[PDB]
């Protein structure tokens, strides 16, 4: 399925995923989109910040499902 | 109209100084870092309104140590393991010492309000665990840094420290992706300015890396003192940088507020100069 992601600025991205698919996998998708380590990385849905560890079924993220992006940047 | 600038130097060496600014004379610039910010017109951008202003640019990094660390502990060279020693200095102050409560409170508070603009709400479950990794990005070596960790730094060194930026990160279509968080001023503002120095450490930030800028008079040797704008090129003032402890109090009325506390917070632990704009 395809879900998106939406940054402050409204920057939006598509991201084609499974339910399955861990939150990591997915800051890593992101990462070959815009080369954004996943550490730097926060994915928000639904008011919460998503853990790492658990899938997106997890988080009831469906196919055209919009999940929030912001950034903790480091310099190096 | 008036502009705020403030002097800055490389630091004086009591022994070998000669030695250090040679290293100094023979140092790569960082090209990228200088191409990037000139031309987003975040650096430099004083020189065509300012005829007695210098060109800065940013030095390029050298040896393993992290790039913010480098750039700030030039007064140590001479000690190879100045980097290590610095980074210590830095998670001692986070994880110990009598500011560690203030600073923690001022890091809330800045990221509470970021906090909102995405409409998320910390358990204190998740502020532990985030300021954990804060804590653990500062005791490994190697380790890249954040915005916050730059603000403990200035109280390491108990010096102001000024950072030249972009204010958005922008993607392959050049559309902006999202902001930029080094650009600004840090203040040492949990230590008295009693006991701070004045004269700021100047750097740049673009690309993940942080670099020392410096002027050709003072890269050649031939003159000590550079200038910097505390306004961007807009003439609006720097941002600063977790300016609030709630702990000691917080409230158009808003905004002017904070302008002008901002400007005696700048009194209290800078050397200010006004110019007229040409």
């Amino acid at each position: 399925m395809q879900i998106f992601v939406k940054t402050l600025t409204g920057k939006t991205i598509t991201l084609e995923v499974e339910p399955s698919d861990t939150i990591e996998n997915v800051k890593a998708k992101i990462q070959d989109k815009e080369g954004i380590p996943p550490d730097q990385q926060r994915l928000i849905f639904a008011g919460k910040q998503l853990e790492d560890g658990r899938t997106l079924s997890d988080y009831n993220i469906q196919k055209e499902s919009t999940l929030h992006l912001v950034l903790r940047l480091r310099g190096x | 109209m008036e502009m705020p600038i403030c002097a800055f130097q490389l630091p004086d060496l009591t022994v070998y100084n000669e030695d250090f600014r040679s290293f100094i004379e023979r140092d790569l610039i960082e090209q990228s870092m200088l191409v990037a910010l000139e031309q987003a017109g975040r650096l430099n951008w004083w020189v065509s309104v300012d005829p007695t202003s210098q060109r800065l640019l940013p030095l390029a990094t050298t040896g393993d140590g992290n790039c913010l660390l480098h750039a700030a502990s030039l007064g140590m060279w001479g000690f190879h393991d100045r980097d290590l020693m610095l980074r210590k200095a830095l998670y001692a102050l986070m994880e110990k010492g009598v500011e560690k409560e203030a600073l923690k409170r001022r890091w809330r508070w800045q990221q509470t309000q970021q906090n909102k603009e995405s409409g998320l709400v910390y358990t204190e479950d998740e502020w532990q665990k985030e300021w954990n990794e804060l804590i653990k990005l500062a005791s490994q070596p190697g380790e890249s840094l954040e915005e916050f960790h730059v603000f403990v730094l200035a109280h390491v060194l108990r010096r102001p420290i000024v950072v030249v930026a972009d204010t958005m990160l922008r993607d392959s279509g050049g559309e902006a992706f999202a902001p930029i968080p080094f650009g600004g001023i840090y203040l040492p503002l949990e230590v008295p300015a009693s006991q701070c120095h004045r004269s700021p450490l100047v750097l740049a930030y673009d690309q993940a890396h942080f670099s020392a800028l410096v002027s050709m008079e003072q890269k050649e040797n031939t003159k000590e003192q550079a200038v910097i704008p505390l306004t961007d090129s807009e003439y609006k003032l720097l941002p600063l940088h977790f300016a609030v402890d709630p702990g000691k109090g917080w409230e158009l009325a808003s905004v002017i507020l904070s302008l002008e506390v901002k400007l005696h917070l700048l009194h209290s632990y800078m050397n200010v100069k006004w110019i007229p704009l040409s």
